[PDB]
């Protein structure tokens, strides 16, 4: 993107905020090598590092406080998120941050502390989110401090709050908020649906069985299982629910037999179905691709097809 | 005698009645958390098969805490189920026979493979080993091609040890075409992502 | 009464609730009296009601907007009597008296005393069925100009139950098919029902008495004329006290809503309530819903002291079994109306067998897809599942599941919301331990200990030790360690080294 123009590394360097030609701000994590770019950009003064946090990140550019988690692993990948942006005061300058308040400097030399919008909102000694905590739920949702927001929905009690943040925490990967959800209280068979998960670990099969548990999202499914340890699982759940969106994806890749199928369901619902014309032909193709099936000259799969040709052709 | 303890004296009666005998006593003792002696109840009684909550669940516990043993022994006791569980007979291969040495062979072959990458990969990770010397001595003359990943696999083992000393172990004990075959397959494995800036270099040297 | 799509009811001894469907909230409903009128029966046909007493008999005209006051009114020569829309059929001491409008005699329809007085009349919208005093029924179809028999003379009910007492006739759409109620005699009174099928001059057989109920509407559902919506207040003699609640509030009033099939008698589908606002009669059923009755009143206007005038008095309570049919399309009505024959009746030709034999080129909303209660899925899953769709989804969703028999179809039977079907059929296939554990599923992973050990002790120790990980898991030490200890198999790990490590033995193994 250009030349680094300033370096904000950590005390390891093992992450660092450096700066582009540009201005613009960028998180590096240099360990698995992933760039995420700062959603501040322009110059700042500086970029202090939460001594709370390595992932969340304060700009202090002397105008505010743009505190940045990074989220590194999630069904995506990095990213870098605003926690809020925050002014400072110009006399305040950003000497050190921490838990979320800035620890400033005064013109005549002195230690001040300059907190944020948010971060204060969800440390304790704040009671307006402690004696009702639900503000704690809900700005600990906000800044993905939610575990804050699971103790405060334990005690504002309900299984919705306790369901949102279960959803919240899953879109970043994080479960035990729907364990404390659901096998608290869920809806009907959701443990049933963690009870099938293997040993394997790439996290595209693993969400794609998992819906395809949930009997959903299988266009996306079928996508994971085919970055998977096992593409014909996405055929799998191609004749598990009978869908031809992606059925025919893998048969005409994988699976003759797989085309024989599609046209042998199409045939048939156009037989019970009716309009045994473009049933009779796909049960007829149905014939053919069991011929032409990279697996056996499927015989009995064929017979069927073939009483499926007979009432076809007797409809036609 | 409305004891199961009182049952086992003629409830262990005669054989080919085994299963009379076992199965009337195993409705003692069974349904109330015993089905671990109503698992060798269950052995002449039917077959054992309400043995696998404490098994799989130790199985699962020792795959978290990389300690591939306690499902190595859990997969030789479902082994031993399937040795003892099958009427016909494992010695002779009949198809049925041979199936039913088949079974516990795959089971205890779960146990190979927990036993081998634990006990060997763990030399240096973590040390945990557990040996059979005439199992050991008939892998000196034939053990190298157990170790695929994908053949009946716990899944996420490193066998770097294993590899190297499974070679070294098949090179020896003679089986010359086996010791040939080790050498084409003397290890080439490298150590955990935290030793990634030193066995990127040190795949080959370390290990041979 | 819901007919001619004018949901009439009489609510008072004069209070005649003529309540049209289609009237505007802001127009007035039925409203009608009538001079003292002995109301052996009322006949409205959209816009002509008569209503006789046995002396007089008047005939009110009705407007769209529920305008009824007497078009005409007439002598009776018979107490009873039918209009044929200018000209009714009476019911004459020795034949049909079809008198006119001014209730002079302008056809002659007649039923010897063999058939006895034709005191029962009824014209089935089509077909004018006369139940006589012997009940020889003889129903006269009118698609033409006036009145034809249809279904030839033949008595209502049979000597088993002739003997018990006779009330009055439903006829189908038909005209053969009548549904007629026989009350047990004076030392019995049990309500036994006698749909008298026109169609093999047949006499079937429900005594509801025993059964459930003391019906007191009788009507066919308006959809298909074989589902006999039963409307049923609990009433009873003094044996049958099972369905009643307790003391005053003995009526439960549920719908026996039935298919009665033409041969093996009445055969029964379910029990739907009638409670919908207060409401105890069943006085229609369109397609969606029952049109059920309700109080009747006028609503007052929103925000003012004014008052509104009524929407209807008729309840649509909805029917249970029928699910993703009313949100769904009229293929669903066909489909699925004709699998809940095969419900209550039992068959397999109309929702599935009379579709795919007949070669009808479409592709359908809904072939049939509530199907699965005679357990069949395929039917929701390639005419739903092929895409999905939605509106018959209730039905496909309960479809994945009661198809429940541990057969693979125990693990579709839980995938996800929907594990309760698939318990059902663990009723059902008699293995309802699955029930209990799987019951386990739906959130009860607290008192699941306690129904674990009512399953097994080693579910016990299954159920403990994955509840006190649950709480380990949440963070909780010492209650997970209870929970641990609590399981039988948990319990050989926890006292075993210091009681104190279950979280941090899980801890060292990411560092092994």
């Amino acid at each position: 993107d250009g030349g680094i123009v300033r370096l904000f590394p950590q005390a390891t360097g093992a992450r660092l905020v450096f700066e582009d030609d540009k201005g613009a701000l960028h998180l590096f994590n240099p360990v698995n090598d992933h760039v995420v770019a700062v959603p501040y950009t322009g110059r700042a003064e500086t970029v202090m590092w939460d001594t709370s946090d390595t992932n969340v990140m304060v700009i202090g550019d002397g105008t505010a406080l743009h505190s940045f988690l990074y989220v590194p692993v999630s069904l995506t990948g990095p990213q870098v998120q605003d926690l809020g942006k925050q002014a400072v005061p110009a006399t305040h300058t950003p000497l050190t941050v921490c838990n979320g308040v800035v620890g400033c400097r005064l013109k005549s030399g002195a230690m001040d502390n300059v907190t944020l919008e948010s971060h204060k909102m969800l440390q304790p000694g704040d009671a307006v989110a402690r004696a009702a905590p639900a503000k704690r739920f809900a700005a600990a949702l906000k800044l993905y401090k939610l575990r804050d927001a699971v103790e405060c929905a334990k005690q504002l009690r309900q299984v919705e709050s306790w369901r949102t943040l279960a959803l919240a925490a899953l879109d970043v990967l994080d479960i035990d908020t729907a364990i404390n959800a659901y096998r608290e209280i869920g809806d009907a068979s959701m443990v049933l649906s963690l009870e099938r998960v293997r040993q394997h670990e790439d996290r595209n099969l693993l969400s794609a069985h998992i819906m395809v548990l949930l009997e959903k999202d299988y266009g996306q499914a079928q996508e994971l299982f085919l970055r998977s340890s096992v593409p014909r699982a996405a055929l799998e759940m191609r004749m598990d629910l009978k869908h031809w969106t992606d059925a025919l994806k893998l048969a005409e890749q994988l699976d003759p037999d797989a085309i024989a199928t599609i046209c042998k369901e199409h045939g048939a619902m156009l037989e019970m179905t009716g309009e045994y014309s473009n049933a009779k032909s796909h049960y007829q193709q149905a014939l053919d691709a069991l011929a032409v099936s990279v697996g056996p000259a499927q015989p009995d799969l064929e017979a069927a097809c073939k009483a499926g040709i007979a009432r076809t052709t007797l409809q036609l | 005698a409305e004891k199961w303890d009182d049952a086992f004296l003629l409830l262990h009666a005669h054989p080919e009645c085994r299963q009379d005998v076992y199965l009337p006593y195993a409705k003692w003792l069974s349904n109330q958390d015993r089905f671990d002696e109503a698992r060798l109840a269950y052995q002449e009684g039917g077959f054992p098969s309400l043995a696998t909550r404490i098994l799989e669940q130790l199985c699962a516990n020792a795959v978290v805490e990389t300690r591939y043993a306690d499902a190595a022994f859990y997969y030789y006791q479902l082994a031993m189920e399937a040795l003892k569980s099958i009427k016909n007979p494992p010695s002779n291969m009949a198809p049925s026979d041979r199936s039913a040495l088949e079974r516990f062979t795959e089971l205890y072959d779960r146990a190979e493979v927990y036993y081998a990458y634990e006990v060997v990969h763990k030399s240096v990770h973590s040390p945990f080993r557990t040996t059979h010397p005439d199992t050991l001595f008939n892998a000196s003359r034939f053990l190298l091609m157990r170790l695929l990943p994908p053949r009946e696999v716990p899944l996420g083992v490193s066998v770097v040890n294993v590899v190297y000393v499974l070679a070294k172990q098949a090179v020896e004990a003679g089986a010359f075409k086996l010791a040939r075959f080790a050498y084409n397959k003397l290890q080439t494995l490298v150590l955990p992502a935290a030793w990634q800036a030193e066995v990127d270099l040190a795949s080959v040297v370390i290990r041979s | 009464k819901f007919r001619d799509g004018v949901a009439i009811m009489q609510v008072a001894v004069d209070r005649v609730v003529l309540e049209n469907l289609e009237v505007e909230p802001q127009r007035p409903p039925g409203r009608l009296q009538l001079q003292d009128m002995q109301l052996l029966g009322l006949d409205l046909s959209k816009g002509l009601l008569l209503v006789w007493d046995g002396e007089r008999a008047e005939v009110y005209k009705v407007t769209e907007t529920n305008d009824i006051m007497p078009a005409s009114q007439f002598e009776t020569t018979s107490r009873c009597m039918a209009i044929n829309n200018d000209s009714v059929y009476r019911a004459a001491e020795n034949k049909v008296e079809v008198v006119n409008m001014a209730g002079t005699v302008k056809q002659t329809l007649m039923f010897d005393d063999n058939h006895g007085s034709p005191t029962s009349m009824d014209v089935a919208r089509d077909y004018l069925a006369v139940v006589t005093s012997a009940n020889i029924v003889r129903i006269l179809k009118v698609a033409g100009r006036e009145a034809k028999p249809h279904a030839g003379p033949a008595p209502l009910c049979p000597p088993e139950l002739k003997d018990w007492k006779v009330m009055a006739m439903r006829a189908n759409g038909n005209g053969n098919l009548v549904a007629a109620l026989v009350v047990g005699p004076e030392p019995a009174r049990a309500v036994r029902l006698v749909v008298w099928c026109g169609e093999t001059n047949t006499h079937h057989v429900h005594d509801f008495t025993p059964e459930g109920r003391q019906p007191v509407q009788l009507m066919f559902d308006t959809v298909e004329p074989k589902l006999l919506v039963v409307q049923c207040t609990p009433v009873f003699t003094e044996a049958n006290v099972d369905e009643r609640p307790h003391g005053d509030a003995a009526h439960v009033v549920d719908c026996a809503i039935i298919f009665v099939d033409p041969d093996k008698g009445i055969l029964l589908q379910e029990y739907q309530p009638i409670h919908t606002g207060g409401a105890t009669a069943c006085i229609g059923s369109c397609a969606p819903h029952l049109l059920t009755n309700k109080k009747s009143m006028v609503q007052p206007a929103p925000g003012s002291g004014a008052f509104q005038p009524f929407t209807s008095n008729v309840s649509k309570a909805i029917m249970t079994s029928f699910q993703g049919m009313q949100d769904s399309d009229d293929k669903t009505r066909r489909a699925l109306l004709d699998f809940s024959f095969n419900l209550a009746t039992g068959n397999m030709d109309e929702a599935f067998r009379s579709v795919k034999a007949i070669k009808n080129p479409a592709v359908w909303e809904n072939m049939a897809h509530m199907c699965i209660r005679n357990k069949r899925l395929d039917v929701a899953e390639h005419c739903l599942s092929n895409m999905e769709h939605a509106r018959g989804a209730r039905a496909l969703r309960e479809a994945k599941s009661i198809e429940e028999a541990d057969a693979r179809v125990a693990t579709v039977a839980v995938h996800l919301g929907m594990i309760e079907d698939a318990k059902k059929l663990y009723i059902a296939c008699e293995r309802y331990d699955l029930l209990n554990q799987l019951y386990r599923a739906c959130g009860q992973w607290d008192k699941a200990l306690e129904v674990a050990e009512k399953n097994d002790r080693i579910h016990l120790k299954s159920t403990h030790y994955a509840y006190g990980q649950f709480m380990e898991r949440q963070g909780d030490m010492e209650g997970a360690r209870k929970h641990y200890e609590a399981a039988g198999c948990g319990l050989v790990e926890v006292p075993r080294m210091l009681f104190e490590a279950e979280k941090f033995t899980e801890l060292q193994n990411y560092i092994q």
